[PDB]
RNA sequence: CGUACACGGUGGAUGCCCUGGCAGUCAAGGCGAUGAAGGACGUGCUAAUCUGCGAUAAGCGUCGGUAAGGUGAUAUGAACCGUUUAACCGGCGAUUUCCGAAUGGGGAACCCCGAUCAUUAUCCAAAUGAGGCGAACCGGGGGAACUGAAACAUCUAAGUACCCCGAGGAAAAGAAAUCAACCGAGAUUCCCCCAGUAGCGGCGAGCGAACGGGGAGCAGCCCGAGCCUAAUCAGUGUGUGUGUUGUGGAAGCGUCUGGAAAGGCGCGCGAUACAGGGUGACAGCCCCGUACACAAUGCACAUGCUGUAGCUCGAUGAGUAGGGCGGGCCGUGGUACCUGUCUGAAUAUGGGGGGACCAUCCUCCAAGGCUAAAUACUCUGACUGACCGAUAGUGAACCAGUACCGUGAGGGAAAGGCGAAAAGAACCCCGGCGAGGGGAGUGAAAAAGAACCUGAAACCGUGUACGUACAAGCAGUGGGAGGCACCUUAUGCGUGUUAUGGCGUGCCUUUUGUAUAAUGGGUCAGCGACUUAUAUUCUGUAGCAAGGUUAACCGGGGAGCCGAAGGGAAACCGAGUCUUAACGGGCGUUAAGUUGCAGGGUAUAGACCCGAAACCCGGUGAUCUAGCCAUGGGCAGGUUGAAGG
RNA sequence: UCAAACCGGGAGAUAGCUGGUUCUCCCCGAAAGCUAUUUAGGUAGCGCCUCGUGAAUCAUCUCCGGGGGUAGAGCACUGU
RNA sequence: GCGGAAGAUGUACGGGGCUAAACCAUGCACCGAAGCUGCGGCAGCGACGUUAUGCGUUGUUGGGUAGGGGAGCGUUCUGUAGCCUGCGAAGGUGUGCUGUGAGGCAUGCUGGAGGUAUCAGAAGUGCGAAUGCUGACAUAAGUAACGAUAAAGCGGGUGAAAAGCCCGCUCGCCGGAAGACCAAGGGUUCCUGUCCAACGUUAAUCGGGGCAGGGUGAGUCGACCCUAAGGCGAGGCCGAAA
RNA sequence: CGACACAGGUGGUCAGGUAGAGAAUACCAGGCGCUUGAGAGAACUCGGGUGAAGGAACUAGGCAAAAUGGUGCCGUAACU
RNA sequence: UGUGCAAACACGAAAGUGGACGUAUACGGUGUGACGCCUGCCCGGUGCCGGAAGGUUAAUGGGGUUGCAAAGCUCUCGAA
RNA sequence: GGCGUAAUGAUGGCCAGGCUGUCUCCACCCGAGACUCAGUGAAAUUGAACUCGCUGUGAAGAUGCAGUGUACCCGCGGCAA
RNA sequence: GCCAUUUAAAGUGGUACGCGAGCUGGGUUUAGAACGUCGUGAGACAGUUCGGUCCCUAUCUGCCGUGGGCGGAGAACUGAG
């Protein structure tokens, strides 16, 4: 919102004003871009179905063969760390910890440091935690509440 | 806030170094660069090369000086070299028929023959 | 003297580190005439600062905790205290000179007393109140301008800035003479939506609700009498959920490098405790700390209980409703609200309201009053942050709001780091010399010595390579000849550099044209100039598909929006519709969109940066000077010489 | 300091005014008219750069079917 | 072809110079362009085949300011895979190699603490050219300047040094004044002793300089007290009020 | 006081110390030498003091410089 | 030239105030500006002030028209 | 406001006497310096290159364009294109 | 430009109408004021008039003079132009 005439003394001319900080002068860091179409900072070429759709998507990759497994609701209760990793040794899957890890209800603290793990909850799973990097692991109480 | 980084005071160097050749300036300021050296790569952006078609005068303008002695000359002097044998280039020669007082004629009874 | 480099210096960038900031989050939240906040000035054996106190002066006392070490930051010298258990930590108590809002009066801290207003009043100030402060928030009043409308007097910015008064920790509002899809909802605020719709507007630009719905939070009652006792009032007892500190607390392992590992490499471990810091170099398993445990205080909001104490009957507020005149303000339209002048009802067998007036329905009844609960900020305590890093970040990681500047209001810097410890340059020579160092010593990774880590560039000195007092200039390139110098890149293969010869007018904007006597820069490094909500219109990609997506708030919703048939002013029809008695024609139509992330662009709004004079408000100043006033001071002397007598 | 104070305050006032605006390489490569705009060193629909979509068969350098009358020429208004 | 034609510190076609080494009318062979042709290495557009903007072939082949389009590498931090390092890294200096390039990479010295590659996301991302902002620095210059109270000089003393510290003599300046006593203001700057690194537009054993001490003992001096122009507070009276 | 040991500014008392027409020059008292140096007889100014003859002829104007310029006696116009 | 004053004139938003501790042999607002000679022609065209038949001069109320009310149209009457 | 006007006025113009450098033309000297020497020691100012000369040309009087010729280095002082 | 007295002659034009980093400033284009004209007016009028500032220690280059060196030096000479 301007500001108009009065304040302090000195010759100035109208220019973004946000918290003492200039902004949508495009001639001061941060401000109007001219050459629109691209507000923001460099991107890709490119959803309202690659995102949503694949946040789909990914819950099928579950059901594929070469991926994750559902463990058991008693998984979250595990306090230690190191049944994890057996868990997972016995699993025949240690080499998931190469992947990532997720579950259900509250945030499984006893994994969030087995290698490469971003607790999250089933509930607000973008399709990020949903496989790391391609390949990722869940629960059973998860599934029922990604299903929705 | 970001730190400048291996970008200017890294852009002052790798410049500068490699004008073995360089002048008073043009080589000890930067501000005196990127503008001597902008002529650089121009100029002669991709021309050296002139010499050859240029300086080439000779060669072909010489030809005539190495012959003019024992016979004729340029006129009738490639006129014959591509006569018989198998006909050689014209580059060493042409070239040769000064710095040496042979071989110069190695061309001049092969021409004016088979003529 | 040109150029490159070497050694040393100047300088201070850079790399790393950082006891600091910036930002977010949770908790917590007033002080004072029992004279506070702030300031002034004291106080430790020496202390100049800061901090803590304050003349029992960086301290005294009690209880509890704690602990042998302690006597603030400065690890100094001297020296003291502690087991008659201190230091330190928490709470509380005692004391607390004089001045100081103090108010007796005057006053730039100095000398003598309840000053002033006001209530009660034994009118005796005798008993009391007000008079101050505090980050923002809140309530009641006064009320602009530049600006926008690319002019401007309505309008817009504003009901903002600013001004006056006042409360609390929360205020204001509020139980409906309401709403009005209705055989209905039904206290009031606030959040979301409904709407950017209705409405307003040179209807130009712009301006802009509400009812309802979905939520958060739910409480209703009092002014004449009769009667009697559990509303209310007065008082008493008095919490569950806590605040800080200490206790129950595992743990150097091996080899190598090094002065030392918080290294490399090998192995193991914690986890209802996967923050961070410290410890001689990147230790979550060394120490503290993080989850945790326990005890000291404050708050104890509530509840319980005593005496009061239900309940019952009728009514219900006129200069008001309303009308007229002149204004303010509002989205308010003849249909908002309020102020001022004048006029002026009825009365529930009455009256008001349902966005026009007047007779007829529905709803509800003013002109009296009170009322809990649901969001704010951030001084303070703690935590966090893909934030910045000491020409960065708060002006302040170093004495900083200090140095220093202005009469004053006000303005306002720069300066970080040796290290394991201490060294931070002993001793000797020279010289006028505690101001010029060889030498030597200090060292770890200090390519270390008192603004000391590392330590570049501009640049200075010496020195080296190489030209060089006939020499013509972008100072190259290719060809062929010369020499000298070096064989850590052996191969007729290259460098440093240069003699000579053929060519060759720095860089950047403005402009039709700039090498140009067009404009800008002495050089350097750092710094320095294209973003945060939403709405509309297209484009590239991708899932799915007349279905699609949600928004507030819930992993649920589908309100609502767009599309699905259109067209017209409308009625209305439907293969549309306008024109049309009728007929005949014009334009549109048989299935793809919607929801994001990106890329072209568009409108509302500080939306290109810096750069010239104005305008308006609140304050600061006439020890300069201008005029006047009050109090004092100064004017050798000479010359001419009137009136009057 | 005054044909009008100083300081701070509501200003990072408003300007159709000037200047400013810094890495490499590759492809292509201008214009200076009309209508309207509080608009004229500004945009939109258009003469011109570029990119995406759409439609469809010419166009013109040629030829073929029309319209004009200038140069020149002739001799001509008028006035010599 | 000529007459009509006088003016500026030395006069001539680029020069030498040429009866053609001129000029005019023609013609031929060469040097001479990054031109044209040929050998080894491109871009854009269009065509053919193709999923292809990947290749193969084919026609056109390649100058550019303003401006449009596109590729690119230097860069920081946090993914997933996976490595390097005190038998030593990042950074810096010099040098070798590779890429059309933007750069990557290696060696030597140094540094001596950490630093990368792949794929992926990211950033307040990559910069010589605002009488730009701030700090530093060079050439300019070791160039410019020190002037009515214009006075110092000759011996001696002390000292490591004395032209301006001290002694004697001689020579002068000032006199309403550089004399004496004071207000305002400044403020210990006064005195003594010890020194001088800093201050004194030279030096200094000197100082109004640095350090440590000492000094300003009144009833009759001044303050303290009061008052003039004038001002303030209290009561009275005015939307309200400092 | 003026940024500095800046020839600027700043109130009162001592105006009978000695010689003249005076609180004018020279000189006791008192104070002071705290307004950077050394060597050479240029061109080259500012400050300064006047020239043989003429003499404002310079010049906007005699600006500048100079001249008369103590005291006593005699004498003294127009105008009022 | 204005004014006997609770005056003229001037200051203030208001409360009040300057000139009045004054009062027209006052004071406020202006022109001329000395002294000497002075002093001739016109008011056709402003400001201020005084008088003034007639003309000009709102709304309420009143009258006419219009409308079973009301708008609207119109008349009449009018200080300084 | 016109006319005119004693005394006075650092007011503007003009003439005479006297005088004077003010001028026509100009010598040296005096004080304090300059030129040199010990000590003490800034601040202004520069795109780069740079020793040209004679002609021609160019907006027809540029060192830097064109054609030739030429040009020894450094330093002091000046009047200054 | 009126003019006066002399003069055998006492022409003309260019040099960014040469010449102010050489001078002079008397003129024009400032703050005062006077006057006319224009205006009701402040004020105005390339109408006039009185009073009114014009700077710099040249580094380079050029020229006028004076020297040091370079081609081993002291002294004495010559001398193109």
């Amino acid at each position: 919102e301007v500001t108009g005439s009065g304040k302090k003394p000195w010759r100035q001319k109208g220019t973004g004003r946000a918290r003492s900080g200039s902004i949508k002068s495009p001639i001061w860091r941060s401000g109007g871009v001219t050459f629109a179409a691209r507000p923001q900072d460099h991107s890709q070429k490119v959803n309202k179905k690659m995102y949503r759709g694949a946040l789909k998507s990914i819950l099928s990759e579950l059901v594929r063969q070469d991926r994750l497994i559902v463990v058991e609701k008693f998984s979250v209760e595990a306090p230690k760390t190191k049944l994890l990793a057996q868990k997972l040794k016995d699993m025949a899957l240690e080499d998931v910890l190469i992947i990532t890890g997720e579950l259900d209800e509250n945030l499984f603290l006893a994994a969030r440091n087995l290698h490469k793990v971003d607790v999250r909850d089933a509930t607000g799973i973008d399709p990020v935690s949903l496989i790391a990097f391609d390949k990722v692991v869940m629960t059973a109480d998860a599934v029922k509440q990604v299903e929705e | 806030r970001v730190k400048r980084g291996v970008i200017a005071r890294a852009r002052h160097k790798k410049i500068l170094k490699q004008a073995k050749g360089y002048y008073g300036a043009r080589s000890r300021v930067y501000r005196v660069a990127f503008q001597a050296v902008i002529k650089a790569g121009q100029y002669a952006y991709r021309d050296r090369r002139q010499r050859k078609r240029q300086f080439r005068q000779l060669w072909i303008a010489r030809i005539n000086a190495a012959a003019r002695q024992n016979g004729i000359s340029y006129s009738k002097f490639i006129n014959g070299l591509k006569k018989a044998s198998v006909e050689i280039d014209r580059k060493i020669l042409a070239d040769i028929a000064v710095f040496d007082k042979v071989a110069f004629t190695a061309l001049v009874e092969k021409a004016k023959a088979a003529l």
